[PDB]
């Protein structure tokens, strides 16, 4: 079975396509059943309809092409619980073997649901009008240096061009204070801007903010649609909320002037003190206005932050420069430098919580060379489905292309992003849902399909995800509950179903229903061995590792990792007892031990040489990436260019032997696209062999990476750091950090000390030595084979 | 005063000028020039904390009039054109003078206060017991015009709040010049209050329109700010 | 007691010493002014 | 003698604690990283 | 309202004094009217509100303290609070009779030193004002005796 074609057709990838029949075998595997699902994947055979979707009514099983094929009286049982429902009269009178309905031939079916009557919560919506377009609430920091705000202004003025003109927009600029800027009003007051001010060091509730700004719902507001004479008033927003939220095309001029007057925090900052920063308060004001005005409606809060929060709620540090911020050894070992992280933690989890219950997404575009507070900031995006774009500046290309691809449109001119997704899953009686790891929240919707075991956000068949896009992938974990293999007949195919009731930016409700079939194994264990994919299973145990580091120690996650690796290798390998030379692994199992080898040295489990905020960017993108994106960040991919090979580049493993001096190496670690030039090539172009026409073949090879690097910068969200470097330069440290050394100290001081002394012409080629304490690659299979054979 | 009238041509009107407007919120006008020498347009800052009044933290809310001659005068021209469709009925002038005290803790000076009605929200709000506010006439049920011994209570301040705040003005060396202007242009707040309960009846109108008197501004309560 | 107090004052000042980070922050700004004068040479081209 | 040795090391540590120069060097990294991209964007 | 369209009352709506007070206050005064005639007569009211969604305990609550009853709040009817709370409410004592009092009157007889003010709990003040009652009422006051439409083995009055 082609797993690549399966993801291209239904947007999913399972760690098993042949499943363990019994729960005794399911734990004998030692790998939990899991699947990566992308609810907005561009399917090669995606099909769209509008009518009423025909589910199991009492249950909810959408009519997959896997139900009963009843003909003599035109019924269909269900794929689950089998309770005999009937076609409606129009849905049956043109049935035959050739005339069979659309969703009963194909698994992946869109249902753009016909709009019902307006549900008494947005007063003024006529019967037949579309839901209002999504909102962008820009919350911009101003406590950075003047040129940094100039690049942030230029990137923002680009950004106001890129969203569609019908979309809603509001702005808050925060420094020491919180300035909610006025956008509405009549044409009589265009020339003067206004800004409501909130005190940074005071705790403001959602109740208090709405009462201060007049956005609180009046208890006696019943004059329902009874005024004839209001001239062309917009009914989606009352005039109280219209003073801060306006269409982009209507307040385009005043937004231009607001970004034009955007000056720094005018406070004299003491030379021994940080700037006054109410990041937590500014997000509270944005979420409180959006809750009263825009409840259960598509919103995204784009927080551009350029440092740490030092004011009021969400505070992370003190004011003095003498006390530094935490790092990873401070988290493990109990320091005063993080005496404020706790009050920022419950604050950022609770404001995540009204953002879930009101369906508002959060983006955090953190941009500073210095850290910002991203360890506390990560919970605000991971529950609401939003993305994190951490860069070293508001001006480096990692921010400039990430912002413009965040407003990148599809072939029809609307955003490639759903909002307020409603992902519920229906399963068999042979397997139940454990939970979900990803950008979604469990809502506690009880049912008969939930298991006991909790894996992440669980105890529900349904998840809320306020933000999804074309690359949002969420893991689903399963447990087989069959006690005896005799209960499963031969040829019994079990099924599962996902359905995503999300909001396309056109303003109508969609329903992506994807349904599959899978077959359990025979009572013999080894029948699942051909049906294993190593790339998809590696992703789920990376997500299990990053979820277990939140509660347990990352060291204990390492112990749980290699004890599962030892148990899996010892059971799935064909070998003789006490004989390492008879070891062999199949094709499906031969690269997976290398997947876990670089897993323990990536920054997701290792906290060394990385700030907790730098790792905070790493877990946040890890918890939402797809399978192709995850293997890139868990193993850097190296491509090679040379005259000796004609055609495509070949993959070369990450060693110092790959640094032979006449190459171009394309390092791809999901965060650094490094086009590195060799030493001898730099010797050629020092005098300019590529410049003069004698060696123009060097010029042709030099521009060869300038197409594969461009196409992978185009395909990647968030955009990585594109670094072009040479050998011996300062920018080659990005490649040298990921390149392992081929020679270790154990191989040199372990023997062969006399037959090396007297021959040959003063050195050879200048080998580059890399010093590390990591065990080499080849020794690890020697240890893993020895442990698996002995066990 | 403060302009050097002893005639040698040099730019030294030392006078301190700030502008404050007020409604249900409290509104300030930053009037200082930009640090780069450009002619910065003014910025109005709405401040809604009428219980715990604070200064919205800027350093150009109280600037020299000679160095900001342009910035002040045009700001006086834009204030009527800015508050055009402001449909707010309430006011918080008691919080507005507290905010005025925050501006000049380090300077002092005067407060040219223009008030129209007593404050209905915010700090320094005074309520009068016994229904004595209807002595000038706002109710038609037989209960406040037969006691001429209690009209002397209408002439003293009702609460001890305003003389205590006036003492805080005295220690900061700040005077208040009141300008109380009740409106006679048919204020709709006297009959647009959300009701429940019981009556009806009869017989419409014809002539002699209103004899509009000044509404009761409770001037005795607001005397200690200047006296 | 003055030895113990001055040892605490030294060793606090050694955590709060930022001399190693100061030396490296002088290092990449040296290659940043070398880079920005490299692109002015490319600007005259 | 130990008190004097701890005092002169205190003066050396206070002189080497150039916290103002940390924020100063954090300034012109931000100007130089902004000048370098307006030269590429202006071309 | 009638349809599954608008939002039922929540604790968020009560805090920020939303528009949703039209069915909070109006239903409160209606159930207080029913509780006043129930306490005037002498009959207790039971609630077995067992809905999977919001059913409205915060208004139906007034029926049960002014008379004295039960407030069993399972989730669905198959869910096991509703069985054993029901059968324990009907099972009898050691002498074979069902253990419930009816139309009780709880009189307090203080000395000439201390006086009674409040009876916060499953009772309601009725009257008989005198020298045995003082000021500063907290709860049901201006009274010396309190009624009880029903009172169980576990009812306590403050």
């Amino acid at each position: 079975m082609d797993v690549h074609e399966h993801e291209a057709a239904t947007g999913c990838r399972f760690s098993w396509n042949v499943w363990p029949a019994t729960r005794a075998e399911a734990q004998k595997i030692e790998l939990p059943l899991g699947c990566m699902f992308t609810p907005l994947r561009d399917c090669t055979s995606l099909q769209l309809v509008e009518y009423e979707p025909v589910r199991c009514r009492v249950s909810g099983c959408i009519l997959n092409p896997f139900c009963a094929i009843d003909f003599r009286s035109k019924q269909w049982t269900c794929p689950f619980s089998l309770q005999r429902n009937a076609f409606p009269n129009h849905y049956a009178m043109h049935i035959s073997e050739q005339n069979l309905p659309a969703e009963l031939l194909y698994p992946t079916i869109e249902y753009i649901l016909p709009q019902p009557m307006p549900a008494a919560n947005a007063p003024g919506v006529s019967a037949g009008e579309s839901l209002p377009p999504p909102l962008f609430f820009l919350v911009v920091d101003t406590c950075v240096i003047e040129e940094e705000l100039d690049q942030l202004r230029d990137s923002l003025m680009q950004a106001l061009a890129l969203m569609p003109s019908d979309a809603m927009v509001g702005i808050i600029t925060y420094g020491a204070m919180a300035m909610l800027h006025e956008l509405g009003g009549g044409s009589e007051n265009v020339d003067v801007m206004k800004a409501h001010v909130f005190r940074g060091n005071k705790e403001l509730t959602s109740t208090q903010i709405q009462q201060q700004l007049g956005l609180a719902r009046s208890a006696n507001a019943y004059v329902p649609a009874g005024g004839p004479g209001a001239p062309a008033g917009s009914p989606l927003l009352r005039p109280a909320a219209a003073r801060f939220i306006q269409p982009v095309g209507e307040c385009e001029y005043k937004l231009t002037s607001i970004l034009e007057e955007l000056r720094r925090d005018s406070w004299p900052v003491p030379s021994d003190s940080r700037p006054m920063r109410c990041t937590g308060l500014a997000l509270s004001v944005a979420l409180a206005v959006l809750e009263a005005a825009w409840y259960q409606l598509p919103a995204r809060v784009l927080l551009f932050v350029g440092g740490a929060c030092t004011s009021g709620p969400g505070q992370v540090v003190d004011l003095s420069l003498c006390e530094s911020i935490r790092h990873h050894l401070d988290l493990q070992k109990d320091n005063n430098n993080a005496r404020f992280v706790k009050k920022a933690l419950k604050y950022y989890t609770q404001l995540a919580n009204q953002a879930v219950r009101s369906g508002h997404a959060v983006d955090i575009f953190a941009c500073s060379l210095d850290q910002v507070g991203l360890y506390e900031m990560k919970v605000m995006t991971e529950k609401t489905g939003g993305c994190v774009v951490m860069g070293d500046s508001f001006s480096i290309n990692v921010f400039k292309d990430s912002l413009r691809k965040f407003f990148e449109t599809d072939s029809t001119g609307f955003l490639k992003m759903g909002f307020n997704a409603k992902i519920e899953v229906l399963c068999s009686k042979e397997f139940k849902v454990c939970g979900a790891i990803g950008p979604c929240t469990g809502t506690g919707k009880k049912g008969c399909q939930v298991s006991d075991t909790i894996v992440g956000e669980g105890m529900t068949t349904e998840w809320q995800a306020a933000a999804l896009d074309k690359e949002s992938t969420v893991a689903f974990y399963f447990e087989v509950t069959n006690q005896q293999a005799q209960n499963l007949p031969p040829g019994k195919q079990s099924f599962l179903q996902f359905q995503t009731s999300y909001l396309h930016p056109s303003g109508r409700r969609r329903l992506r229903v994807t349904t599959l079939s899978y077959r359990f194994a025979e009572p013999n264990t080894i029948d699942v061995a051909p049906g294993f994919d190593q790339e998809a299973a590696a992703v789920l145990m990376t997500r299990l590792a990053v979820f277990k580091t939140e509660s347990e120690e990352s060291l204990d996650v390492l112990r749980w990792l290699d004890r599962k690796l030892i148990r899996l290798v010892a059971r799935f390998a064909d070998y003789q007892k006490d004989d390492p030379s008879s070891f062999h692994l199949s094709t499906e199992f031969s690269i997976y031990p290398q997947f876990m080898y670089h897993l323990r040295r990536s920054h997701f489990l290792q906290t060394f040489n990385a700030s907790p905020d730098e790792t905070a960017y790493y877990r946040s993108v890890l918890l939402r990436a797809s399978v192709m994106n995850a293997l890139v960040m868990i193993q850097p991919a190296l491509l090679e260019y040379s005259f000796e090979q004609q055609g495509p580049p070949q993959p070369v493993l990450l060693d110092a032997q790959a640094l032979k001096p006449n190459v171009i190496l394309l390092l791809d670690s999901f965060f650094h696209v490094v086009v590195w030039h060799g030493e001898l090539i730099h010797q050629w172009r020092e005098q300019g062999f590529h410049n003069m026409p004698e060696y123009e073949n060097l010029r042709q090879l030099l521009q060869a990476p300038l197409e594969d690097a461009k196409v992978i910068l185009d395909e990647r969200f968030p955009v990585p750091k594109y670094v072009q470097c040479n050998s011996g330069g300062s920018q080659a440290r990005f490649l040298l950090a990921k390149v392992n050394p081929s020679t270790n100290y154990a191989q040199t001081a372990g023997g062969g000390a006399a037959m090396a002394g007297l021959m040959g012409d003063s050195g050879a080629a200048g080998e580059s030595f890399i010093n590390t304490d990591d065990v080499s690659l080849k020794v690890f299979m020697d240890h893993l084979i020895k442990l698996a054979v002995q066990s | 005063p403060g302009c050097t009238d002893s005639g040698a041509g040099r730019g030294d009107s030392r006078t301190m000028v700030g502008i404050v407007t007020y409604d249900s919120a409290v509104h300030f006008y930053a009037l200082g020039s930009a640090s780069g020498g450009g002619k910065r347009r003014p910025q109005v800052l709405v401040m809604p904390e009428i219980d715990d009044v604070f200064l919205p933290l800027s350093d150009d809310l109280f600037v020299n009039f000679a160095e900001n001659r342009d910035a002040v005068l045009e700001a006086l021209d834009t204030i009527p054109s800015l508050w055009r469709s402001n449909g707010c009925i309430d006011n918080c002038m008691g919080s507005a003078v507290k905010a005025a005290l925050l501006v000049m803790k380090h300077v002092g000076g005067k407060i040219l206060l223009f008030a129209s009605f007593p404050p209905t929200v915010g700090a320094l709000v005074t309520k009068r017991s016994g229904g004595l506010a209807g002595a000038d006439g706002a109710g038609t049920d037989g209960g406040s015009r037969q006691q001429p011994d209690r009209e002397v209570e209408l002439l003293k301040p009702a609460s001890e709040a305003y003389q205590q705040f006036a003492q805080q003005l005295t220690q900061s060396q700040v005077s208040v010049d009141l300008f109380i202007a009740p409106s006679s242009c048919a204020s709709p707040a006297a009959g647009n209050v959300p009701p429940t309960g019981t009556y009806a009846g009869g017989k419409p109108g014809s002539g002699a329109p209103g004899l509009v008197t000044a509404p009761y501004c409770d001037l005795a309560t607001i005397l200690p700010l200047a006296e | 007691k003055g030895i113990e107090d001055r040892d605490r004052l030294l060793s606090l000042a050694q955590r709060q010493d930022k001399s190693e980070e100061n030396e490296r922050l002088k290092s990449e700004v040296q290659q940043l002014k070398c880079r920005v004068e490299k692109l002015t040479r490319g600007a005259t081209v």
